[PDB]
């Protein structure tokens, strides 16, 4: 996927692996190095208007 | 089966006249909406992301 990983204060359980939100889209992520939960915010984005 | 409401006739008659005697001022709540979130897709975005 695509987006900014930001550190998270979310308690993933040692066998969950991945976060989704209500969209069932990713939400935050473990690393398979560092037991570590990071959040993922996709990326800025918007319409530009004059 | 429903009621309906609880049967009340009327003491009609050709001469016969209810005037009240007593008020009240009462206070109801009447709701309406009036518009709703300013959503926007970018379907470009949202059928092809990247
Ligand atoms: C009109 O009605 C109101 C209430 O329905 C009357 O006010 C009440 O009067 C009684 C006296 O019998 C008091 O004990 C209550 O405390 C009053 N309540 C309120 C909310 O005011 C009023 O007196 C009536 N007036 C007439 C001319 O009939
Ligand atoms: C493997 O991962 C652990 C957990 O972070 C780390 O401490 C260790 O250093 C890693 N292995 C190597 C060879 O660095």
């Amino acid at each position: 996927g695509t987006g900014v990983l930001t550190e998270s204060n979310k308690k993933f359980l040692p066998f969950q692996q991945f976060g989704r939100d209500i969209a069932d889209t990713t939400d935050a992520v473990r690393d398979p190095q560092t037991l570590e939960i990071l959040d993922i915010t996709p990326c800025s984005f918007g319409g530009v208007s004059v | 089966t429903m009621s309906l409401g609880v049967e009340n006739s009327v003491a009609y008659s050709n001469n016969s006249i209810a005037i009240p005697t007593n008020f009240t001022i009462s206070v109801t709540t009447e709701i309406l909406p009036v518009s709703m979130t300013k959503t926007s897709v970018d379907c470009t975005m949202y059928i092809c992301g990247d």
